[PDB]
């Protein structure tokens, strides 16, 4: 459901398309919303505001060469 | 072509510096795309990841008759391989690697008897 309590995950995982519209970006990090979640989850954008902090840092593939 | 262990980095038209910025790589010496020009292009290629930045202004151009190898004096601790022209051609040659160890008095570096043999004789040669 929705009740706005803390979750036992909710970074990647299997999930839902379903379920990731109840699970939305917190202003709380450099991380912002402009959205109160995009809607779709195919491509992600949370909006960034405050570029190169604190707020998690693990490099995919796609940066060892581009 | 002539093949010298040696990683892209900044080329500093004054003032001894060579920033990490990674571009970890191996260096070739060959007289150009052509492979008969005198000019002869400094050639990078990635082997040690590369920080996602390239770091290679699309060919260096390697002016002839008047490069002078300083291979360390100028010394700042370990290698960085430096291309003496006019004091502003500068060229700087960054160090990924660390083998053969620090050895005194042959360039004042930290990655030394190989790369500065290969080094100055590619330099010498007109092909």
């Amino acid at each position: 459901k929705y009740s706005s309590k803390p979750y036992k995950v909710d970074n990647m995982t299997r999930i839902l398309p379903q379920q990731s519209r109840y699970i939305s970006f917190i202003k709380d990090d450099r991380f912002v919303p402009v959205r109160k979640f995009k809607g779709n989850n195919g491509v992600v954008v949370l909006r960034d505001r405050e570029p190169k902090e604190p707020v998690a840092l693990i490099e995919t593939v796609r940066q060892m060469k581009d | 072509v002539i093949k010298f262990r040696a990683g892209v980095c900044e080329y500093n038209e004054d003032s001894r510096l060579c920033t990490p910025i990674p571009v970890q790589g191996e260096i070739e010496i060959k007289p150009n795309e052509e492979e008969e020009l005198g000019f002869w292009d400094f050639e990078w290629r990635p082997t040690e990841k590369p920080v996602g930045r390239e770091l290679d202004p699309i060919s260096l151009i390697l002016i002839p008759g008047e490069t002078m190898w300083v291979p360390i004096k100028s010394s700042k601790s370990g290698r960085i391989f430096a291309l003496v022209f006019s004091s502003n051609e500068r060229y700087f040659f960054w160090l990924q690697e660390k083998n053969s160890g620090n050895l005194p008095l042959n360039e004042l570096s930290a990655k030394d008897k190989e790369i500065y043999n290969k080094m100055i004789g590619v330099l010498n040669n007109s092909s």
